[PDB]
Parts: structure tokens; C-alpha cells; sequence
DNA sequence: GGGAGTAATCCCCTTGGCGGTTAAAACGCGGGGGACAGCGCGTACGTGCGTTTAAGCGGTGCTAGAGCTGTCTACGACCAATTGAGCGGCCTCGGCACCGGGATTCTCCA
DNA sequence: TGGAGAATCCCGGTGCCGAGGCCGCTCAATTGGTCGTAGACAGCTCTAGCACCGCTTAAACGCACGTACGCGCTGTCCCCCGCGTTTTAACCGCCAAGGGGATTACTCCC
């Protein structure tokens, strides 16, 4: 695991609070969110990464990431 | 009489039970699900024939052609989001010319 | 000839109820009753699966009202779901 | 509240550092944390559904599993 | 001589094919590549116009969908000539080529 | 082969209505291969519901349940 | 006693072809604006060091709420009767594409 | 910078063919009743989740600093566009063979 466990329930915790007040979690959810969450960054740097060796840079630019969820079918 | 005058819609209610009924979604099937249903599809008929019936007037026209439907659903940010992997036969793009391609002079 | 079902004039309805001066071609008519029974077996989709998730054998409006609200985005699925409360709110109390 | 900072500029890094990346800016962080918020907005609200539908006031592993087989 | 500076045309071009509704690939080689396609799999299949007209329209979508992806690769790039190199990049973005 | 009837000016006309000022030479061939392959898997589709539900004569509505199978459905084509 | 094998059939649609012709791709060239290569700088980024913070681990207490059994009752499968909404054949007259003359509007270059 | 000039918009006449009512059936939707059980509800148990606390130690914050490359500028050269000209294949209109999947009848077996 990259990111640390209770700042990520932390953040799962508050973001369920403005959909339904009182909500109870179980803690494979927020593993299986945790998992989910850094396979997809993971998969998005690597997508930034072919975006930026095409414009001839090693630097990576936040319009690597729009040009990537552009391209990829996001908004 | 008729259950959809009872329910006070102008889809059908029972082409809706039967077409549940046939495509075996589950064994039961209970009586409000078509009604709700139906209106629906009533509703999401409704927005689209207001933003197509909108683009046609826009357009100078009175009979609404499916380019007019491809206008009208790409314009709208949620009819967007609901039909983007779609595609409309005899439809068209949206004008877009990116800014830095224009005769900067 | 065989019989095939459509769902022409029953949009043919909703058109002249909304904009009474309108007309539509056959190639719409085509799209537009191809939009209406693909959100058909979407939601009923979506519908059936919900109700197999919870070991349940019947389809109610309970799982058309989740299906509504998991597949369609933004305010017009609250609007939907207004809809839908009103036509069967109006159906059961009728006489 | 303000717990989005909670993702921070090293975990970013190494985040990156799998994927391969060699040299990182300054203004990225701010647009992945956004990316990370709406990635998770779209995943807990089909979470919450599935747990209200089925009358629980527990969102159970399960419907994660399927609110993530909803977008694939 | 009268001559336009390089670059208006394509402009007018745009515009033009943007404004207009109208299928661009021709109909009878368009059957043909579909028929030899459909040799290679099984023999003696014979297709529906509609089928044929189907197969049109989503080659349509798929291709400017395609070179809008393209476009803004290229763009990217800080270029205005688009390049095979990002037309690569744009079905490795989608994941279309492992 | 077939593929040489998707000409130069077709390929500039898709461009066009994409939006493309400047086009390289080389962009032509790549354009017919991935058309190449798309058509090609479409037609698997196609003719594997086709054999599969037992008719001499491949229909759309076949076609439209195999770009259904791939998420890229089509309206107005009986689907 | 009813589903199904076999066959004749009236077609309905598919594929192939043949000549006109005419838009449309193919080609060639002039030439010019962008792709590409190289340099300068200065600015932002990796690395490293010292410190400060909080994550994780253990330990426990309370209690909400998932999970399951018992029972029944209102609700949905299910069947006979019937009947009017919704299908198809068909007639038309208007909506909209087309063509043309002219006004309008960008654009080039001297 | 203003005239040339070509591309675009715009309104009047043309016509044509297709959307939309109208008529007439017919068959699945509606009424009514019957029965069997799915889930609505009650209620019991006791797993798992939330929270309070402390402690140790790895991880991050912050700042300095050297320098690697991002980007702006300039030269070059080349290949791609605009347009004139030449050949060619899509289309069109119709015809003819002819195969093909649904439509009746004739007849058979568990």
C-alpha cells in the first residue's frame, strides 16, 4: 500500500457524509476503495506518462492529465 | 377503464407488463413497476422532444429531423452524459474549431 | 404482413401535448423509438439485477425507483423520480 | 473537512514513481487530488444507493464490488 | 493570378463538413470491403442493405472520433499537422492496442 | 484488396469534419488499418449471432446487438 | 389427440451485369510557412539534512444493527369472457429541398 | 490603409413525395374470481463497528542549494497545400437469374 489507511477513511468517511447522515462502514469497503482508488491513479500516471514523452519532456504538466481524461472518454 | 388513464399517463401500462413479463427479468412481477415505469419514459421523452422542438425553431424548421435530435442531445450537459457511447444515423458533429488553429493575425 | 410493435403514437402524443405545431419524420420516429427501448432495457436491466442481488423474486417500484436513480445523472433523475411518485401515487388512489 | 490534503505530496509521488513517472511539477498535486474527489463522488453514490435499497445502514464490501462493476 | 493564402481552405473546409450531414465514403467500395472481409470468416453469407448502411455509420462515428482525439493530441504537441505518432497515442490512451 | 478504395480525399474529408487544418502523407495507411481491424471484429460479431441463431442472411439487428456487445451502440437502424 | 417431418408455392429480396456520363480522384508543380535542429539562460526541481507529527499497533468497552427463524395475509400467478385500442391499407396536399439572380461579406494585396 | 473578386446568404418560383388522418378489423388488454405462497412484520441473538487511550517509530515538512532542462529565439529546408489539368470509377436505371425463409397442405407417431 502507497497511501496511509486513516487519512483515506478519513476521506471515504466525509465524503459519504453529504449523501446520507449516520452511515456505518465496514472496513473491507474502505480496503476494497483503497485498491480500487490506487489502481486507477496508478493506470492514469502511466496514461500522463505516454502524454508527456509525446511532447518531447520528461516534466509531467497538469495538461498531460486533461489531455489524458480527454482522450480516455472522461470529462 | 384503460390503466393507463387510471394512472394518467399516454404511455401503455400493459405493453410494459407484457414486455416485462416476456424478457424474464424475475418470476414476479408486481403492479406499480410498469406504471412507473412508463412514466419514465414519459418524462426522458419529454426532454427530448422540448430541446429537439427547440433546436428545429432555432433552425427555421417545423418537421424535426435527426440532425436536430444530434443537437439537441449534445448540447444539454445530463442528455449528454446519459447518451454519450450512442451515436444517431444521419446526425452530424457539434461545430468545435479549437482557438489556436484560427488566423491569429 | 406480419405485426410489429412500435411506439410511434404514443411519442406522437407527447410531441402534439408539448409543441402542438410540429411535425417528425420517419427517420426520427426510427431514432427516437430506438432511444426509448434501449432506456427500456436498461432500466428494466438494471431492475432485474437489483432484484436477484437481494434474494428477492418479484420486481416492485422499489427497484425501478433504484434503477432510475443508479442510471440516470444529474437533476433529471430526481425529476424522474417525481414523475414516477406522482403517476403512481395517483394510480393507486384512484377509484 | 479540508481532508483532501490528507493525500499528500510524497504518496502522490510514489503513486507516480509505479507508473513509471521520472520528473514531477509543483501544480500536479492540485489536479490529482481533484481527480481522486471526483473518482470517489462517482463511486460512494452508487455505494449509498445500494445500501439504501437494501435497507441497511451499513455499506457492506459487496456493494462496493458492485458499485465498481458499475463503470467498469 | 488570384491565390489564397495557405491555410483559409482548410477553414472552409471544416466549416463546411462540420455544417453538412451527408455520408463521405463512397457506398459501392465501402460493400466491397465489407464483402471481402466477410469471405475470410465464412463463406457464401450474403448481407441486408440496412446491415451495410449500419457498418457506414459506425465507421463514421469510430473514425472522427478518432482524429478529434488526434486533433487534440497533435495540438498538444505544439504542432498543427497531425502525424501517425498521434493517432498511436490516441488508441494507447483508450487501451484499443495492449 | 479493398482497401485501397478508402481513398485520399475521404480520409481528408473525415479529417475535416473532425477538425484538421494540416495532414501528413503518412496518415493514410495507419487510417486503413485500424478501419481494417474495427470492421474486422465487427464482423466476427455479426456472424457469430448469425450462426448462432441460424440464418443464411446476416441482419442489422444482428450488427446491432454485436456493437452492443462492444459498448458502441446505434439508434435507428431497428435496434 | 396434437406437435412435427416433408414438400410445393407465391413470392421478396439479393447479387450480378451492361452502357452513359459526369462528378470526382489522380497527378504535377510553385512555392511558402511550419517542423525540426541548435543555443542561452534562468528558473524550478531532485537530493539531502534536521526536526516535528501523526499513523499504526495493542487493548478494551459498548452497543448498534446484520442475520435468521415463525407465521400468516394480502397480492400476484392463472383461467374464461369479452371487447375496443392499436395495428395495417390507402389518399392526399403541404413542408421543405432545389435553382437562380442579386445583395452581402470576408479576404488579398498593392 | 481601398478596390477586386470570389464565396456565402437570402428570397421567389417549382414540384414532389411522404407525414398524417381516415376506415376497418382482431386479438391481446381488461373484469372477475380463485388459490397458494412471498415477503411483511416481530422478535431473538450476538458479530462487528465506532470510539478512547497510549507509545514508539517511520514518514513527511521545511529549507538550501546545485544544476537539468523548459522555453524563447533564430536559421534551414522541405513537404504539403491551392489550383490547373487529365483520366476513371461511382452511380443510375433497369433487367434477369435465381436463391431463401415464411406460408399453406398431406401425413405420421407417442
Amino acid at each position: 500500500l502507497l497511501i496511509r489507511k486513516l487519512p483515506f477513511q478519513r476521506l471515504v468517511r466525509e465524503i459519504a457524509q453529504d449523501f446520507k447522515t449516520d452511515l456505518r462502514f465496514q472496513s473491507s469497503a474502505v480496503m476494497a476503495l483503497q485498491e480500487a482508488s490506487e489502481a486507477y491513479l496508478v493506470a492514469l500516471f502511466e496514461d500522463t506518462n505516454l502524454a508527456a514523452i509525446h511532447a518531447k519532456r520528461v516534466t509531467i504538466m497538469p495538461k498531460d492529465i486533461q489531455l489524458a481524461r480527454r482522450i480516455r472518454g472522461e470529462r | 377503464k384503460t390503466r393507463s388513464s387510471r394512472a394518467g399517463l399516454q404511455f401503455p401500462v400493459g405493453r410494459v407488463h407484457r414486455l416485462l413479463r416476456k424478457g424474464n427479468y424475475a418470476e414476479r412481477v408486481g403492479a406499480g413497476a410498469p406504471v412507473y415505469l412508463a412514466a419514465v419514459l414519459e418524462y426522458l421523452t419529454a426532454e427530448i422532444l422540448e430541446l429537439a422542438g427547440n433546436a428545429a425553431r432555432d433552425n427555421k424548421k417545423t418537421r424535426i429531423i435527426p440532425r436536430h435530435l444530434q443537437l439537441a442531445v449534445r448540447n444539454d450537459e445530463e442528455l449528454n452524459k446519459l447518451l454519450g457511447r450512442v451515436t444517431i444515423a444521419q446526425g452530424g458533429v457539434l461545430p468545435n474549431i479549437q482557438s489556436v488553429l484560427l488566423p491569429k493575425k | 404482413k406480419t405485426r410489429k410493435e412500435s411506439y410511434a403514437i404514443y411519442v406522437y402524443k407527447v410531441l402534439k401535448q408539448v409543441h402542438p405545431d410540429t411535425g417528425i419524420s420517419s427517420k426520427a420516429m426510427s431514432i427516437m423509438n430506438s432511444f426509448v427501448n434501449d432506456v427500456f432495457e436498461r432500466i428494466a436491466g438494471e431492475a432485474s439485477r437489483l432484484a436477484h442481488y437481494n434474494k428477492r423474486s418479484t420486481i416492485t417500484s422499489r427497484e425501478i425507483q433504484t434503477a432510475v436513480r443508479l442510471l440516470l445523472p444529474g437533476e433529471l433523475a430526481k425529476h424522474a423520480v417525481s414523475e414516477g411518485t406522482k403517476a403512481v401515487t395517483k394510480y393507486t388512489s384512484a377509484k | 473537512r479540508d481532508n483532501i490534503q490528507g493525500i499528500t505530496k510524497p504518496a502522490i509521488r510514489r503513486l507516480a514513481r509505479r507508473g513509471g513517472v521520472k520528473r514531477i511539477s509543483g501544480l500536479i498535486y492540485e489536479e490529482t487530488r481533484g481527480v481522486l474527489k471526483v473518482f470517489l463522488e462517482n463511486v460512494i453514490r452508487d455505494a449509498v444507493t445500494y445500501t439504501e435499497h437494501a435497507k441497511r445502514k451499513t455499506v457492506t464490501a459487496m456493494d462496493v464490488v458492485y458499485a465498481l462493476k458499475r463503470q467498469g | 493570378p488570384h491565390r489564397y493564402r495557405p491555410g483559409t481552405v482548410a477553414l472552409r473546409e471544416i466549416r463546411r463538413y462540420q455544417k453538412s450531414t451527408e455520408l463521405l465514403i463512397r457506398k459501392l467500395p465501402f460493400q466491397r470491403l465489407v464483402r471481402e472481409i466477410a469471405q475470410d470468416f465464412k463463406t457464401d453469407l450474403r448481407f441486408q442493405s440496412s446491415a451495410v448502411m449500419a457498418l457506414q455509420e459506425a465507421s463514421e462515428a469510430y473514425l472522427v472520433a478518432l482524429f478529434e482525439d488526434t486533433n487534440l493530441a497533435a495540438i498538444h504537441a505544439k504542432r498543427v499537422t497531425i502525424m501517425p505518432k498521434d493517432i498511436q497515442l490516441a488508441r494507447r490512451i483508450r487501451g484499443e492496442r495492449a
